């Protein structure tokens, strides 16, 4: 019943580590149409109009230690802009497990985000955006990690753990783990008035 | 894809009576138990659409269709690839058509 | 910051997960957690373990919710699919694991064969002496009978 | 790839060309000259290196004839 699709964009500007950002968020979602890079803000929505793309995930860095994810969806879906301050890439050694590439995560959520619409609506588009249909092409079957989402000072805290078992359960805490505060938030794609500002 | 394995190598399950498995988890059964005879048959005179890799979906040898191999040749000698086109369509004049004045 | 066309978008946007399975939406919400119980707030010790009890709370409900319809859970170890990190990758980390182990053991027998060398001689004269003393010892308990 | 995108692919630099009509000693310069480098694989490699190995490549008596030439190599550097 649930069908979506998302688009994995870049910005000239973009450096290593959030070029590693990219290529683990494209390794995570099996249905990630990974896209090489962007140059220039309208363009995106007709992007996704070209590969059938229900969500696209733009990437922006403008001073080139900043990044800003641009969350949306395509034809009149409400924007959101962000900005991720702590870094941990997939490629950190300090953590320890192997996720399948690309399966059926679990979403994990927080009390704060029903508090209000606003944080409602971020829930949601990590909901179906940042999570998984059901039958994705290169999706694998049993499912193996899960996708820890909490508020603490404004900010949500974004972690994947994946699932121990023993032979009852330990999860052990891999990929990307970072902080996304809400800068804005636009009526539609990239255009109209601004709705929710800090 | 209905195997749902990946970048991995095909030396694994080559000890198992299964390639892989699918969404909604079930056992993709190794299709069929081939004669000794056509194994060596397939070693001298080789089939059609030989590739010499093996399949995700079976552990048989993937092959290629009869559209595909000629394909593959009508790139290599240039022979227009897609047909219902002519080569040489008359210069239908879409700017002189009208005189300037 | 007006939340009327919050709601408006709240209307477009999303789909009914309550009218359909758990399978098409997926989302344990964590609600009855703040996350704003944490002492140290920037410290990120207690905060990690906080996290940790969430994530443990979310895999243990969609544990019980997906095992309530016929789709399985566990990783079977017969299908040996493709993974996120790679397996060099994974030889990588597995590399510094054993590597912080063995610097860990060789600290502990250093201590050890430093102990060895500042005591070894008396090692060498107390088990001798006492060897000799169970000498003595042993053709006394003869002699007296 | 699928049929689709070497579709695209074949429409090249040297596509609409009559090729049934021409001299030979014309169409012999062009077809020498007419090679797209595509890029390879070592994978593709094997492959045809085992489709072109035919029967009698190594059979017994050129197996037995290797070793025939190994020893007396093993000789040679005995010899000084």
């Amino acid at each position: 019943m649930n069908k979506q699709r998302t688009l994995l964009i870049s910005s000239r500007g973009v450096n290593y580590r959030h070029r590693h950002l990219i290529q683990d968020l494209s390794g995570l979602l099996p249905h990630s149409r990974k896209e090489p890079k962007l140059d220039t803000l309208q363009q995106l929505n007709e992007i996704a109009e070209l590969y059938n793309c229900n969500n696209v995930l733009f990437f922006e860095a403008r001073k080139h230690q900043d990044l800003y994810l641009w969350l949306s969806k395509p034809p009149n879906g409400p924007t959101i802009k962000f900005y991720i301050q702590n870094l941990h890439t997939m490629d950190e050694l300090n953590f320890t497990g192997n996720c399948l590439k690309g399966s059926r995560p679990v979403l994990s959520f927080d009390q704060r985000f029903e508090s209000s619409p606003h944080y409602q609506l971020i829930k949601e588009l990590l909901v179906h955006n940042f999570g998984v249909p059901p039958n994705a092409r290169k999706s694998k079957p049993f499912i193996d990690h899960v996708m820890s989402f909490s508020i603490v000072d404004d900010k949500i805290w974004v972690r994947t753990y994946e699932i121990s078992h023993s032979t009852d359960i330990s999860l052990v805490e891999i990929g990307p783990r970072f902080v996304m505060t809400v800068i804005l938030i636009l009526e539609g794609s990239f255009g109209g008035p601004k709705i929710y500002e800090n | 894809t209905q195997n749902t394995i990946g970048n991995i190598p095909l030396s694994a399950y080559d000890e198992m009576p299964h390639i892989g498995y699918d969404i909604n988890g079930k056992r993709i059964m190794r299709p069929a138990k081939g004669s000794a005879l056509d194994q060596l048959l397939d070693s001298i005179e080789l089939p059609e659409g030989w590739t010499g890799l093996l399949d995700k979906n079976s552990g048989s040898s993937l092959n290629l269709t009869k559209e595909e191999l000629e394909l593959i040749s009508k790139i290599q000698r240039n022979e227009q690839t897609d047909d219902s086109i002519n080569p040489y369509e008359p210069l239908i004049d879409w700017f002189t058509r009208h005189e300037e004045v | 910051n007006n939340t009327k066309a919050m709601k408006h978008a709240l209307e477009r946007v999303q789909l009914p997960w309550k009218k359909h399975s758990f399978q098409e939406h997926q989302s344990v919400t964590s609600e009855t957690n703040t996350d704003e119980h944490i002492k140290d707030i920037y410290d990120d010790t207690e905060r990690e373990l906080a996290f940790y009890k969430q994530s443990l709370d979310a895999v243990l409900v969609a544990r019980d919710e997906l095992k309530r319809l016929k789709v399985p859970f566990k990783r079977p170890l017969d299908y040996f699919a493709e993974m996120v990190k790679s397996d060099e990758h994974m030889d990588k980390i597995k590399g510094k694991l054993i590597e912080e182990a063995s610097d860990k053991k060789a600290r502990e027998e250093a201590r050890r064969q430093r102990q060895l060398k500042k005591f070894g001689k008396q090692v060498q004269n107390a088990t001798l002496q006492k060897r000799q003393l169970e000498k003595r010892e042993t053709l006394e308990k003869i002699k007296s009978l | 790839k699928n049929k689709h995108d070497l579709v695209d692919e074949g429409f090249n630099r040297y596509t609409f060309r009559d090729t049934e009509n021409l001299p030979d000693w014309f169409l012999e310069d062009e077809k020498e000259h007419s090679k797209i480098n595509k890029p390879i694989t070592k994978e593709a490699a094997m492959a045809i290196k085992e489709k072109i190995k035919a029967m009698n490549a190594r059979p017994i008596k050129k197996v037995a004839e290797a070793k025939a030439r190994k020893r007396m190599r093993a000789v040679a550097r005995l010899e000084k």
